[PDB]
């Protein structure tokens, strides 16, 4: 099978649309919203998105014929129309197993999403999902540790984990870090963190955070008998700085840190993965500059792709939105890909924007977590949506209850524990969660300022990110 | 279809893909660099025209990049003709040598002229 | 300078807007594109967005009063509406200098660009531009070599620089590769490189990759008697395996090796654009992916901010667009962010969408990077556009020239240098630039083999991003 | 902008004295207490110190015409004389940021302190006091941990 | 032993502008100046690494450079690279690429680095084989006053302590301070076993080496042509002479600034083991030397009249 | 203004920048070496005339630098005829060598003198 070389220009379709094809169990499979010029078929805007995000280029190139051009091609294989849009499409394409390099996140956006959206013939395109087979999910660690492990090493079960952001984001020294991160700790948050900003500044540098934190969080620990962390970010300017962090992190002998994965990158979260797994350190992982990428229907990456990357690269827990809070995430999106995030199965679900059923092969599952001007009222929502797998993070609803840290803390984990213990009881935590909530404020004082303080702050506004 | 020579095919950087220049072909690239007030410069070889690696092979590092300076930046120049005189004098000293014009620009610090402008027999 | 604690929500605007602010020279400012929700006033929208990409949160913090909160807020600045759009504003604002971590392109991204983008009370946001004060400019390496030392290394003046990707984007061996790549530079291309997203695959393993590379590249060098370069991709999944690629390289004793610094991620680039420094290695960017976050008007962050955090973290080369061809690219905006990358001081232009005066305090230019679908017909126009600081690369415009890679390379070369010449001598590109390849094809049959294939092929739609 | 080169030596004050100088943000300061020898004018004591700290020789040489020499020349911009001494002045001299090693104290004192004490032509030289402007600053360290830390 | 030189005074050259050069331009200039005749060329001191010329980049070009000149003269050449940095590692980086590359000789600039960072460097280049050449920046802030300070005798023994194979020991006729008695004096101390006490010359202290390697006493600043005659008087053989502006302020350029030098100098050399009188008759031997090198005749006409005296500070 | 020549420039070390030593000029060099009691040495090289970089190039290490010994170092000598006797000698048993003359001090144990008394032809 040969046939003579014919330079100059063809039609993407001739190639690369290729409407009858069987996707391989192998096979990457990605599913775009393709919105094209005026003029430009569908089909060849299809194929145009799988021709140079695999094997193609604008013109024929005789050194096709060096290789089996069939078996490396992406291909596009299906289009089917979005409802409700003028001259918009969902276009698959799958990407045989080859293409990609084992192990690298890094690798995969390259091919997938490296060129094709400045295309002049497009005039908006994004990334939905991807279906990463299982042969390649096998060549990823995954989280450093994962849900059960999380769990087991810190022992605590029954309940969400809580947490708290010292607020001011800038601008805190070090020792007044410490201090605010004690006064949390000792009120019965688990876990409280660096503010994803804060690395190391003119007004707080990095290694005087570290222990001052360490002394603070051992400190609560004694006086609670719980087990504490304190989220100490690693992220940094160059891969030697951020390995010296983590480091200096596993000499003090605390649990767990924090990278900004995004900002940081995908090659030195990777990195970081791998020396928590080695030394045994949970990860925390912010996901700073997400929606910048994520935020419209019409142009960019779905953040279930971002999330589905971070648990190949590896993190134990990420950001997940609230829902509830002052950050944008639709309840049905978000319950999505939270599956895809803790489970090692995840059916096909348009209804939930998973466009492919996912299977993980006991990848370990990563804890979602829930932050973003939420507060006591907010609980019973948060508890029913996430469930006891998540890590519910409160700075502003901590650090502004009116009686100081530790007082918010306990309104905090007072507020979550009624939650759980309804729950537990048979009650419906979304019919009624405000009683419950006020129940709880007869006997906690501490909760009764968070809830008047608080009383009628909502945040609901038209999303942009719907299905 | 052609195929491309592959013996004697030595190539001299910036315009040497092009049919060699004529007289008025070389005035007007000295005008350019005139035009420009770049400061021109003659540079001449005898011995070695390629570039090579004698002394190390590490990145960045070739030997036959420098070649002698034939007496001093014409720095104040004006005048296309005192260029093409100077290239004459070159010629003249050094009929055996690779010739080449360049151009400074001071407030950058970079060559940006640089072609040859004669070479020795058999080149 | 105290008073009381007040906890509970309030607006924004109360403290950060502020109007009247004459800026620092040594702020950081910001320019947002911002679209509010309906209800939600530019000055309160200005405001949020300020506060959560500097100090603040959602409802009032105690622990502000430990700080001294004035000196270390974000700022909104300065409104003004945006002509023909409703209720779309720019919003200026101003970070201290203290909120950033010295040489971290990281940390500066984390906090401008870190949440606000999901807000729920915006509809859409994007950073148009970013004034990075000199004093800040001062903590960041930048490129390894720059344009200066990039030309003196190479011997390599008077005109702009041209490449070839190797074509199959993927699936070719290494071996083949390495025949590819000889032959191309064997007819007058400067440099070859690796595809974006050729990293290591079981198609082709990297090592093996860059050992054949350089068999070939030394021989074209021996043939043709000028300096040769290839890009050798150290992207990867981790840094170590990054490293590992770029030491190989160094131990071959080839000039320039190449990094996909948004897909690699910041961190990873500034450790390779360091050790490129320490090494004495070229680093040519690839900006695959940049098209996610920089098509819409409406939302994401402009390509000239990716471009001056690479200017920052390092890069001898960088990619900027080439107008003409496939992909999309405005002319005036083109201009803009490459003077940007290239000069020293660059004054405010709303014209081409420069937004601050920006100095450079002589950190080396970079050199623009024009690649993706042009031909010899766009020789001219690339020449006017660019000018002789840029590497013009012609992947499928070379290895799709009917007679082979040498001949394609001798074309693309020929048209070139004819472009050149045509220009020195005192003849408009704009005007004549047809006629010029025209002549040129009497005396070059390689050329005019080139120009008969691709004579009608021109890339014009409507572009999505325009000022 | 160039010129012929000219060979042979010139006074310092036809290039490195520059009175009507405004000095630049980024530039580094150096406050001289000059003492010249009898026969020597302020003006070229003063000029000698900048060039002789920054980009000059006492003759001229021809690779000035490489590079852009206004740019980087050390600059004496004020004279003032000095209050109950006899021949002794005051003088300020402006070197561009470009001339620094970032976070070399040991190339700042190198240029500044290096060579220009020694000047037969002085009778005595002190350097009173240095402007480092923000933007050198901010290459350095600084304090290990400094006073708020510590305490 | 190493460099194969023997017989007469080493010459060298500061490339010029001080500051603001290109890598590129500072190979070539080096290039120029080793091929006319000079043995070596250097860093000036305040040239590190700096926005207008990294040194790594300078490095890699002077080595080009100066292997070509090796090459088309046949005489071993060197250029003083200068390790002199903010930190003990930046600095031992700059001397491992050095190493790397194979060349003969580094600089360092002993007290603004510091005595504990020349000790760490003269340690390096022992065991790795390079020649360390000592540039005395500052020295004039402690040694001008009589009144107060330090002598730089104390500094150059010092130094000797500390390890260099050349330091600068002023000129006595150029631009910069230095007494013909008190210099005699310390460059005694600076290259010879045993130096009996000699209150003339400054010496308080009769001071004993024990075959500590004697250091090459360097002549640079505000000398040229006219001064060679003097400058073989005063040091003899065992010094190193370097020219900057008097290589590149030439007319006509590099090679032929370094010519006039080495043509001045090999002319005093036989000169004076003919048996002439160098402090009687140097302008009569450079007037001579001149009718046969048109090199040297010009940089004679441009300096005839180029004198540096002033009343001294320190004297005895 | 001359351009210092490129080709066939050769040098070789001190006086080699001089014209030619007469006789007369030979023996006062010769005299100078005696009268500072420093014990003369002839040496002599056929092949390789100039340093070269074979066997290693880290620093200090340069090839060609050894010649070959004429006959022992001359210790007592306090004769200038015989020294150049020698020079003779070795010229007529080594005609195509350069033979340079060297002057040992044995309290330093430095050579003080070296230069060039004879170059083979074409030199
Ligand atoms: O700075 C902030 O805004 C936060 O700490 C919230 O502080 P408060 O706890 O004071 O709200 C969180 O980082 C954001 O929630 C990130 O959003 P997401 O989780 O969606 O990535
Ligand atoms: O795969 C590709 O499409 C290219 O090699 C072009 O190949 P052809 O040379 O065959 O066009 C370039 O990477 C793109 O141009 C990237 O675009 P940008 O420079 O805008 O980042
Ligand atoms: O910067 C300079 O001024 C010099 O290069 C001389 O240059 P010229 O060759 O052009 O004079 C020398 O470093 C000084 O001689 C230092 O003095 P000292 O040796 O007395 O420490
Ligand atoms: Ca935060
Ligand atoms: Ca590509
Ligand atoms: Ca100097």
């Amino acid at each position: 099978a040969s046939v003579e070389f014919k330079a100059g220009v063809k039609d993407y379709k001739l190639t690369y649309y290729t409407p009858e094809y069987e996707t391989l169990d192998t096979d990457i499979l990605a599913a775009f919203r393709v919105s094209p010029q005026p003029g430009v078929p569908p089909e060849e805007a299809g194929a145009a998105v799988a021709a140079e995000s695999s094997t193609g280029t604008w013109t024929t190139v005789w050194t096709d014929g060096l290789t089996n051009l069939d078996r490396y091609k992406g291909r596009c294989y299906h289009i089917e129309p979005v409802a409700g849009e003028e001259n918009q499409y969902i276009c698959y394409v799958a990407y045989p197993l080859d293409l990609f390099e084992e192990g690298s996140v890094t690798n995969m956006f390259t091919s997938i999403v490296g060129n094709v959206f400045g295309f002049k013939a497009l005039r908006a395109l994004r990334l939905e999902d991807l279906r990463i087979p299982v042969a390649y999910v096998k060549t990823f660690q995954g989280p450093p540790h994962g849900i059960q492990v999380e769990r087991d090493k810190l022992n605590k079960y029954g309940r969400p984990l809580l947490g708290c952001t010292i607020k001011p984001k800038l601008g805190l020294s070090a020792k007044n870090y410490g201090r605010a991160v004690y006064e949390c700790l000792r009120g019965g948050l688990d876990f409280t963190k660096d503010d994803e900003n804060v690395n190391s500044q003119p007004f707080m540098r990095w290694r005087d955070r570290f222990l001052f934190c360490a002394e603070a969080l051992y400190k609560a620990q004694a006086e609670t008998g719980e087990i504490k962390g304190h989220y100490l970010n690693a992220t940094a300017g160059t891969c030697e700085d951020m390995m010296k962090r983590a480091v200096f992190a596993r000499e003090l002998g605390v649990p767990i840190v924090m990278h900004d994965y995004l900002t940081g990158g995908f090659t030195a979260n990777t990195t970081l993965s791998h020396y928590c797994r080695d030394n045994g350190l949970l990860l925390h992982i912010h996901r700073a500059m997400h929606a910048v990428i994520d935020r419209q229907k019409n142009h960019g990456m779905h953040f279930r792709v971002l999330a589905k990357a971070l648990r190949l690269s590896g993190g134990d827990h990420i950001h997940s939105g609230t829902v509830v809070g002052k950050l944008e995430g639709e309840r049905d999106i978000t319950l999505g890909f939270v599956d895809l995030l803790r489970d090692d199965y995840t059916e096909k679900d348009r209804s939930r924007g998973i466009y492919f059923t996912q299977s993980w092969v006991s990848t370990p599952g990563v804890l979602p977590v829930a932050s973003g001007g939420i507060h006591v009222w907010h609980m019973p929502a948060l508890t029913e949506i996430f469930g006891d797998d998540s890590v519910l993070q409160f700075g502003g609803g901590t650090l502004g209850h009116p009686w100081g840290n530790a007082p918010g803390a306990v309104a905090n984990r007072v507020a979550l524990e009624a939650c759980v213990q309804a729950r537990n009881e048979g009650r419906d935590l979304a019919r009624e969660g405000n009683t419950i909530i006020r129940e709880a404020t007869k006997w906690s004082p501490e909760l009764a300022a968070a809830c008047e303080v608080w009383k009628e702050i909502k945040f609901e506004f038209p999303a942009m990110d719907t299905v | 279809m052609q195929v491309w020579p592959i013996l004697n095919l030595k190539k001299y950087e910036t315009l040497s893909y092009l049919p060699p220049l004529t007289t008025d072909q070389l005035a007007r690239q000295v005008d350019y660099l005139l035009n420009n007030k770049w400061v021109p410069c003659l540079e001449f070889e005898t011995d070695h025209g390629f570039v090579y690696r004698e002394h190390h092979n590490s990145p960045g590092y070739y030997d036959g990049r420098y070649w002698t300076m034939w007496k001093l930046p014409m720095f104040g120049c004006t005048d296309p003709a005192q260029v093409l005189n100077e290239l004459e004098e070159c010629k003249k000293e050094y009929p055996n040598a690779f010739i080449r014009i360049i151009g400074f620009d001071s407030n950058r610090e970079v060559q940006c002229i640089s072609f040859i402008a004669y070479k020795p027999a058999g080149y």
